[PDB]
């Protein structure tokens, strides 16, 4: 026990984790803030873009980034609409299909990197990271004057 | 792994501590090994019912 | 150089038991040995 | 305890139809509601069918006329 | 969008260990200090081969 | 993984025998039947004997 | 904080001198504390009597043979290894053996005082096959633990401890807390002077009467 | 029959670790069944203090560095495990940390307290400089054994902490003589903690453990 009490072999991974938007012929997919049926113990850890913060400790199943999809002709059953009136939930028609974590997988966000097509519009995270970038070099060039 | 165990058991020895007593059954030898006073492997005398 | 850390030639001391109390009726080999862990590990071998 | 595979297996010698008596006497501790000749010792209908065969309580016309009454 | 995750993991039952001398192996149990072999000063030892 | 599920878990396999093969299946004793227990690990805890 | 104590969860009858204790509560590392440690008290220090001396009449040594009895000299000797004498009155007391007899020697035909009690009342000594008579001279005493005769006219191994055989074994308990708690199942097998329930509350009590003074 | 009590404790003292303890003298076989009673006891279970939580304001998580130091954030993490804290009065206690300028950041920078005592001041946490400067809080709290941080907003950092002052013991059985016996051992335990829990402390600690888990036997 004392080769793990004094972190011996104790290694660090870094996993990534990417999501991708594409364009399909119904409706294009957007990074938002707003996903069906869940509460707000799943929304907390997000920001107002829809990504999550770095340095969050993401346990197993926790939603990383949020995206939803446009549904048509969804032909929902009627022995499914009674129980939505159960609680009183309102009907949505976007698929849930954001990015999560896999199963029994946890660990640290360290880094978040933005992509997006050149002219597209921006959410707000990606000014953000942007802000940060310009900054760190404007620091190196102060130093070596 | 487990034959090594049962070969240095039974392995006699020509002079060890304790050679030459008498045992009146085998739960005497488990009583006086433990003891630290008969070695593993020394040649004894042990009454047996088997 | 066993010699002149105040060691054992032979490489070899009597160990005792930690559970029982009794000392090892054998001298054991002891050192220290350079190890390595390799990318085996049981958090991806485990399936269900 | 009393659990012994060999013991059911001696009297038998085919360890083929002491699988097959087995079954048709587990299906009945377990459906339809046939208490066992051997007490509960907190074992599964699979393993406590397996006591009635070495103690030689159930045999094969045992298990046929037990069932034909429930009929 | 792409994230970075970290991960520190420790080591396990199951987890396998090797030397530069050919000799691999998986570890089986993880003892407390007290089980583990001394020597007359009371220095235990790490790994039991 | 609630406590009570536990002792729901410790039922269901308690006479319930599961079988273990290995990769490489050269004779009949490549698989065998075992009765399991709950171990705290990931590592399947084999026998010395088998 | 503080540990969990531990409960008697079964002790076994199987045998009137044999019994099987189980501890299923306990810590990580407390199985082999407790387990050794009532292990070495019931074997090198528990206070009893046996017979340290056997005098016989015309034996010379342990390997002379003797005419009279059908069985040698250290055939006898290893039948008063096992008599179980528990005196209550004085420490050492010197007992006789006489008598010509032709079928049995039993244990019990040896002449008793007031403070002497022999528990095997049916404990074979000798067989005289020959009409010759058996008269010998044993002398008791009470000691700590298992003495051979190396160490401190026929001397012979003395056994003052009640328990023959003293083991151990240490299992994982399973609790939905926590797996790694282990059980203790210690077994014993006494000679009959006493109950193998009695001798271990008599060896917890030596364990507890060391440290007392600095117990809080 | 008839045993002689130990009831004595002799302790030599000859720095803040490695004391070198003789009980009293036991009876014939009880240095053995004592002594490694004892020593499966103190490297088992002693209560010890160490921190359990450290918040950077600085820092989001353990792997990103920051500016102005020269040790990363696990490298202070990992330097905050080998301190030797005692706690008098309280179960949890929260200490603070603020140095700026090129000093180097020992365990002696620590804001003090009543109730709390550092033995180390020598333990070297961080080296700065003058490019910036760092400030942390310390949460330490009381345990008996290894808890890893698994099994126990975002600028929480959790450390594996390992309550046990305790780090080497080892014990030899002499031979002792009171003009009353001849055959009589005493029992020598050369205890070496961190400085933390009295080595006359831990016997009576001890002591209690194993007459616990043999009042309920």
């Amino acid at each position: 026990e004392r080769v793990v009490q004094e972190d011996r072999f104790t290694t660090i991974h870094i996993q990534e984790l990417t999501c991708v938007a594409r364009d399909t012929k119904l409706g294009p997919e957007e990074i938002t803030a707003d996903i069906p049926n869940v509460g707000e113990a799943a929304l907390n850890k997000l920001d107002e873009a829809g990504i999550v913060y770095v340095g969050a400790e993401v346990q197993a199943g926790d939603i990383l980034v949020g995206k939803v999809t446009p549904k048509g002709e969804t032909q929902l059953t009627p022995e499914e609409k009674l129980l939505r009136a159960i609680f009183g939930e309102k009907a949505s028609d976007v698929k849930d299909t954001s990015l999560r974590v896999p199963t029994g997988t946890k660990g640290t966000v360290i880094d978040v990197q933005v992509f997006t097509r050149d002219g597209v519009e921006r959410d707000s995270r990606a000014l953000s990271i942007e802000k940060m970038q310009l900054d760190q070099i404007r620091k190196d060039l102060n130093e070596e004057f | 792994d487990v034959v090594m165990g049962l070969y240095y058991m039974t392995r006699e020895a020509i002079n060890a501590k304790g050679e030459g007593m008498a045992f009146a059954d085998l739960q005497e030898v488990d009583r006086a090994y433990r003891s630290g006073q008969a070695s593993l492997h020394a040649r004894v005398k042990v009454r047996i019912n088997e | 150089m066993l010699k002149l850390a105040d060691l054992p030639e032979s490489g070899q001391m009597r160990l005792f038991d930690g559970r029982t109390g009794n000392q090892f009726e054998r001298p054991t080999t002891v050192g220290y040995m350079y190890m390595l862990k390799l990318n085996h590990l049981v958090d991806d071998k485990m399936h269900a | 305890a009393r659990v012994t595979v060999e013991d059911c297996l001696d009297n038998v010698d085919n360890r083929f139809e002491l699988v097959m008596l087995a079954t048709k006497r587990a299906r009945q501790l377990a459906t339809g509601g046939k208490e066992p000749k051997v007490a509960w010792e907190n074992d599964k209908p699979t393993v406590v069918a397996l006591r009635e065969i070495a103690s030689g309580l159930v045999d094969e016309n045992v298990v046929q006329q037990e069932d034909i009454v429930e009929d | 969008v792409k994230v970075y995750l970290a991960i520190k993991r420790r080591i396990q039952p199951g987890d396998k260990m090797a030397g530069r001398h050919g000799n691999k192996g998986v570890v089986s149990v993880i003892m407390p200090v007290e089980d583990m072999p001394h020597d007359a000063n009371g220095t235990p030892v790490d790994i039991v081969l | 993984e609630l406590p009570e599920v536990w002792d729901v878990l410790a039922e269901v396999i308690r006479e319930h025998p599961v079988l273990l093969n290995r990769a490489p299946t050269l004779h009949r004793l490549g698989i065998q039947a075992f009765e399991p227990v709950l171990i705290e690990g990931k590592a399947i805890q084999l026998h010395p004997l088998v | 904080n503080e540990f969990l104590t531990p409960r008697h969860i079964d002790v076994q009858v199987v045998s009137q001198t044999r019994a099987k204790i189980t501890l299923e509560p306990l810590e990580r590392g407390f199985g082999h504390t407790l387990g050794n440690a009532l292990r070495r008290i019931l074997l090198s220090s528990m206070p009893g009597c046996a017979v340290v001396e056997a005098e016989i009449d015309g034996v010379l040594h342990e390997y002379s043979a003797i005419e009279g009895v059908q069985e040698d000299v250290i055939e006898i000797l290893l039948n008063l290894k096992g008599l179980a004498i528990k005196l209550h009155g004085r420490d050492e007391v010197t007992l006789t053996l006489a008598k010509k007899g032709s079928g049995v020697v039993t244990a019990a035909d040896i002449q008793l005082d007031h403070d002497v009690e022999i528990i095997n009342g049916d404990h074979v000594i000798a067989n005289l096959a020959d009409n010759g008579a058996l008269n010998m001279k044993l002398k008791v005493a009470r000691g700590r633990g298992y003495e051979p005769a190396d160490a401190r006219r026929l001397q012979l191994d003395a056994s003052f401890s009640p328990v023959r055989r003293v083991s151990y074994v240490v299992e994982n308990a399973r609790v939905e807390q926590r797996t790694n708690l282990d059980k203790l199942v210690l077994d014993l097998e006494t000679n009959g002077t006493l109950d193998p329930e009695e001798a271990i509350r008599r060896a917890a009590t030596i364990l507890q009467q060391q440290l007392a003074a600095f117990v809080d």
